[PDB]
RNA sequence: GGUUGCGGCCAUAUCUACCAGAAAGCACCGUUUCCCGUCCGAUCAACUGUAGUUAAGCUGGUAAGAGCCUGACCGAGUAGUGUAGUGGGUGACCAUACGCGAAACUCAGGUGCUGCAAUCU
RNA sequence: AAGCUCGUAUCAGUUUUAUGAGGUAAAGCGAAUGAUUAGAGGUUCCGGGGUCGAAAUGACCUUGACCUAUUCUCAAACUUUAAAUAUGUAAGAAGUCCUUGUUACUUAAUUGAACGUGGACAUUUGAAUGAAGAGCUUUUAGUGGGCCAUUUUUGGUAAGC
RNA sequence: GAGAACAGAAAUCUCCAGUAGAACAAAAGGGUAAAAGCCCCCUUGAUUUUGAUUUUCAGUGUGAAUACAAACCAUGAAAGU
């Protein structure tokens, strides 16, 4: 009764679009991310799309058309296990590897793998992807983070640093990486270099592997069962970095089924509309039952 | 003494004696107000084609 | 049913609205400092009233939001002043209840001679797990009506815990 | 005194719409505009930078030069006894593709297609357009459609 | 003190209502629009008589007042105080204007003639089109001759021509007598203070059972 | 077909009260050692996916639901209006001739469709 | 007035087709704003009064606002909707389609953008009707107090205002 | 709208509802809601060089503005502005 709106208020309500209503598309920013220079008539203004969710890291490169946005390359974190990463697919180091998994993957189908190798040795230096002499002006893409807020140490920017190490020319500044100093306007590469390899999760492994065991047995259990210790937390990621460069071929899955049986098993658990004839016969019954004095 | 302030009377009829026709349309219109960056490119592209055709049709 | 729709306190707010600005608030915030353990923030004045003697942005009040076990810890011993009785009128339609106290001399800061004597406006906000869909920036939704706390749900939870009781109404 | 500004008497003209206020959809920016494209000029009150004059609302023009975020438009303007050439700079929010030219282009395709098929047999396909001709004869029959006679009705007040 | 009604009988100017651009106007001299048994229910007054306008003109707010009192007095003293309900349909909303000039000798020295001649409000009026109902009185069928004579007497207080017409509708409703009668035998009508609420098939079914219950208990 | 990431049209997509939701996913959900922001780890920065829960979110369905969209010989060829007469009428205004033609009302129907990719008993 | 260049066309105070634009006439107020008539039903820990009460967040009758569903009437500076008459653009050869040369601009990319090279489509060659020749230039006169009629319209009681 | 000591119709605090019914210097009309509103951070792009264009119009001047081109910067992770 209190939350009752008149027909006058409802009629004149102009709805937000469809993804402003879902809190999904910050259209004000997206207007900048897809609008092209007109003199570049049909050049796709590509976009590094990383969206962060519980239990997965999603990396896609997307351009925009009038009928809809188009994606050419996609990288996820649930496909990192093929490189030997089954634990911690939601940390700043997994959020790194996807930016590196996508970079080789998107540079594969573009044919720019031979050049723009990126930064092969992991050091953490703030170094933009340089343009090679008489070369194809390396691939240019841009971040959109959406409604997530930019800070220092945000794990959205492990994807960008994971991309520039892969050769993708993504413009950036060095002030929003974990390790940047606010007092003196610079960053220490050594402390950042650890976070590429999981520096923050590094020391917390051994410091409470012996002090607290009741907690260290509840969580971090997969590491205990798989016998992963603090000292091996770096060389496993080194394997992935050389694994990404080896086979970015991105083989698909088998789906254990086809598209038909997925729908066929799901058509029986949905609910369907009620027929126009059925609705009226449902109205008539309620009149004779309720208003019919039983 | 007051007078008439403004009328448009007889103004349209004067305009139809030698009337209001569309002036002309020429081919190859002027390049006034065009982006200079594209205009510098146009000259260099234009010279290249003319010189290339001159060599072919020497 | 009722697997994860238990009632738990969102937060506990303490308000102290002084009618003036001066040295009182410097020490009126001290009783907030020791009782809560966390520093308080002043409340400005939105508009002049010229009868309360409050000017624009004159820092007339001070309050602190308390969350977690300490708010529960503050509530029980603070409510001990109210001798564990409470009017249902203090409960709101949307599901929030509170109480006020004079002469904070009773608890914690017992007399603290420098600051003087002050009162409090306690307030307790309830919810159930899942309320952050109203707060989180992405997919900001609205709690369902089944999950929504009701006035009768709050008073029933008040009886069971602390074995308290409600006044006439 | 009198008041003739830039947006004089534009109250309802730049009034936004009913139930369409707010940020504009991004099809308006995804568009691609060539030199020689025929465009119409409908303003947009929200976007204040690069609006045209009131005189060009609904006027159709043609693009001559294109810029980063805007477009130049050639408009012929009647002043005096003549047309003076007028050049306007417009952001792509207040410009939309004129559809008037479009149905002529689809007519060309059929017009080019019909001649190509006709020359295989030479039947004088008659590619021109005809206006609506006077109707030709027909027979209307009264099986189950027997005429019913209507008469003028008398007067009544109905109030 | 007041100009003759001759000067404002015709609709020469645009409507000039009260607004934030006038902010000062003389008040209307008609303020009562319902007379007689306005408290009556719908179905005790099956007869409706209208007084219509056959002209496009302006009726003064103060001519409405004079016409109202004369028609009220006759019907009260003949038919009965509560035998009818009289409604003045049209409301005065148009503001009249006067350009004040000095009526004394030597006035041609200090009034500036036609310069700055925008007038000030001195009266109100109504605007009535062809066939617009002016008065509508609802009463019993036996009271036909009385209310006809009442409107005939009030017809002398209005400029122009007016007609007296019996309404085919039941009282003040918009349904004619046979349709209201067949909508009254069923539960399709519910009494109100002076009007009646009609059942309609659009809306929630639970609501439509709460009101008009006898419509379904057949 | 469900779900998710990114969108196009921007209510046939909204709002109110209920019902149901298998798998996976989203989700709620746990912690402050780590970078970061707060009166407050509430939002968020960071970490785990393990101790858990479909209660909320979301999706679909229901309602002679409200709103909205579509159509109609439904109102209605009505209101209005271009053009004509040495038409009518004291006037106010009206009819007629050749054309164009609403809105409210009434009734009926409907309550998202769709692109790229990944993914799902 | 002098002509000039051409010889039926890059034409037109017109209609048709297709496509736009507009906020007037009308209409509307059980739609926003504002104005506005009447009763009906409800709620006050929280309006004013009379009754039973020492008072109650006690009860009863009335008046004021408040909410709900209705009801009568409206707007130049109000409006969801929205004409008629007017108004912009197009209806080809300067068009369409195909291949590929230039560039110091642009693109991850001979990717595009503009300009060209070569080839194909001619009298129903791309609606109607008419065209009295068409396009262009120079110079110079008088005029720069206007007034009336149908329709629209403002001030004014009105006026051969 | 429902609640909290002083605290009431106006102090400060909490929740629910809430398409703008607020505010954005002034006049008014348009416009604007993860902003164009309110708070925090940094800076002077209120810079430099001359051109084109719209409005009023004679297609003169003046004022205002539009989109550019060549430099030097600010902000932001960046797109961009």
């Amino acid at each position: 009764q209190k939350d009752a709106k008149s027909s006058a208020y409802s009629s004149r309500f102009q709805t937000p679009f469809r993804r402003r209503r879902e809190g999904k598309t910050d259209y004000y920013q997206r207007k900048r991310l897809v609008t092209q220079h007109k003199a570049k008539y049909n050049t796709p203004k590509y976009r590094l799309v990383v969206r962060f969710t519980n239990k997965d890291i999603i990396c896609q490169i997307i351009s925009s058309t009038i009928t809809g946005d188009v994606v050419l390359a996609a990288a996820y974190s649930h496909e990192l296990p093929r490189y030997g990463i089954t634990h911690g697919l939601t940390n700043w180091a997994a959020a790194y590897a996807t930016g590196l998994l996508i970079a080789r993957r998107t540079l594969q189908k573009l044919g720019l793998d031979e050049t723009y190798k990126g930064v092969e040795e992991v050091e953490g230096e703030y170094e933009l992807t340089e343009a090679v002499e008489d070369g194809p002006r390396p691939f240019k893409v841009f971040l959109d983070i959406g409604l997530q807020r930019t800070t220092t140490g945000a794990r959205v920017f492990g994807a960008l640093k994971g991309a520039s190490d892969g050769g993708l020319y993504v413009p950036h500044s060095e002030n929003r990486f974990p390790g940047w100093d606010f007092e003196t306007e610079e960053i220490d590469p050594e402390l950042l270099r650890s976070y590429i390899f999981g520096g923050h999760v590094s020391q917390y492994m051994e410091e409470l592997a012996d002090d607290d065991e009741e907690r260290f047995s509840e969580l971090f259990k997969g590491y205990l069962a798989d016998d992963i210790d603090a000292d091996s937390l770096e060389d496993i990621y080194t394997s992935a970095h050389e694994a990404i460069r080896a086979d970015p071929a991105f083989k698909p899955t088998e789906k254990k089924f086809t598209k038909e049986q997925y729908a066929a098993e799901s058509k029986k658990y949905r609910q369907t509309k009620l027929s126009k004839e059925e609705r009226a016969a449902r109205v008539a019954a309620k009149i004779a039952a309720l208003a019919g004095q039983q | 003494a007051k007078s008439k302030n403004h009328t448009a009377h007889n103004q349209t009829r004067k305009a139809h004696r030698n009337g209001i026709k569309k002036p002309k349309t020429y081919k190859y219109p002027s390049l006034k107000g065009v982006d200079p960056k594209f205009r510098r490119n146009h000259k260099h592209a234009l010279h290249g084609t003319a010189k290339a055709l001159a060599a072919a049709k020497k | 049913q009722n697997p994860m729709r238990d009632l738990k306190i969102e937060k506990l707010v303490l308000n102290i609205s002084v009618g003036e600005s001066g040295d009182r608030l410097t020490r009126a915030s001290k009783v907030l400092e020791q009782l809560s353990g966390q520093t308080p923030v002043q409340s400005k004045a939105r508009y002049t009233v010229r009868t309360f003697g409050i000017r624009r942005n004159e820092k007339i009040a001070v309050h602190v939001t308390v969350r977690g076990p300490k708010a529960e810890e503050i509530l029980e011993r603070g409510l001990k002043v109210k001798e564990y009785q409470l009017r249902d009128r203090n409960f709101s339609a949307t599901g929030n209840f509170g109480f006020g106290i004079d002469e904070h001399i009773d608890l914690g800061i017992k007399y603290d001679p420098s600051i003087g004597i002050f009162g409090m406006d306690f307030y307790v906000v309830m919810n159930r797990p899942g309320a952050r869909v109203t707060r989180r920036k992405r997919c900001k939704g609205t709690v369902g009506n089944s999950h929504k706390t009701t006035k009768e749900d709050t008073v029933s939870w008040f009886k069971q815990k602390y074995d308290a009781d409600v006044l006439d109404k | 005194g009198k008041s003739h500004g830039y947006r004089s008497r534009t109250r309802y003209m730049f009034q936004r719409d009913f139930r369409k206020h707010g940020a504009v959809h991004l099809s308006t920016y995804l568009k691609v505009y060539k030199v020689g494209d025929i465009v119409d000029i409908k303003a947009n009150g929200s976007i204040q930078k690069g609006m045209p004059h009131k005189f060009y609302q609904g006027k159709t023009g043609v693009v001559y030069n294109v810029t980063k975020s805007s477009v130049g438009v050639i408009i012929n303007k009647m002043v005096g006894n003549r047309y003076l050439e007028k050049r306007l700079n417009l952001r792509v929010e207040h410009i939309k593709h004129s559809k008037c030219r479009q149905e002529f282009l689809e007519r060309v395709k059929a017009n080019a297609a019909k001649r190509a098929e006709a020359k295989a047999q030479g039947v004088a396909v008659q590619l021109k357009r005809q206006p609506a001709q006077p109707r030709e004869s027909r027979i209307v029959s009264t099986e189950g459609n027997v005429p019913q006679t209507l008469a003028p009705v008398p007067y009544e007040t109905f109030i | 003190a007041r100009r003759p009604a001759r000067c404002y009988r015709y609709q020469k100017n645009k409507p000039y209502p009260k607004s934030r651009y006038n902010r000062a106007v003389p008040d209307s001299k008609i303020r009562i629009y319902d007379l007689g048994k306005k408290k009556a229910t719908v179905d005790e007054f099956p007869l409706c008589v209208h007084l219509v306008s056959n002209e496009l003109e302006q009726l003064s707010s103060e001519a409405l007042e004079a016409a109202r009192i004369c028609a009220n007095k006759y019907m009260t003293t003949v038919s009965g105080r509560d035998a009818f309900h009289l409604r003045v349909r049209v409301h005065p909303f148009h503001v009249l204007r006067i350009n004040k000039m000095l009526s004394c000798a030597g006035a041609d020295r200090l009034q500036q003639g036609m310069r700055g001649a925008w007038g000030k409000p001195h009266g109100l009026a109504a605007r009535v089109d062809i066939g617009q109902i002016i008065f509508s009185v609802r009463t019993k069928d036996s009271n036909k001759d009385v209310v006809v004579e009442g409107l005939r007497r009030a017809r002398y207080k209005f400029p122009g021509q007016q007609k007296i017409i019996l309404s085919k509708k039941w009282g003040f409703t918009n349904l004619d007598r046979p349709e209201y009668l067949k909508k009254r035998e069923a539960g399709e009508v519910k009494d109100d203070g002076a009007f009646v609420k009609f059942l309609s098939k659009k809306g929630s079914l639970e609501n439509n059972i709460r009101e008009f219950p006898e419509y379904f208990a057949a």
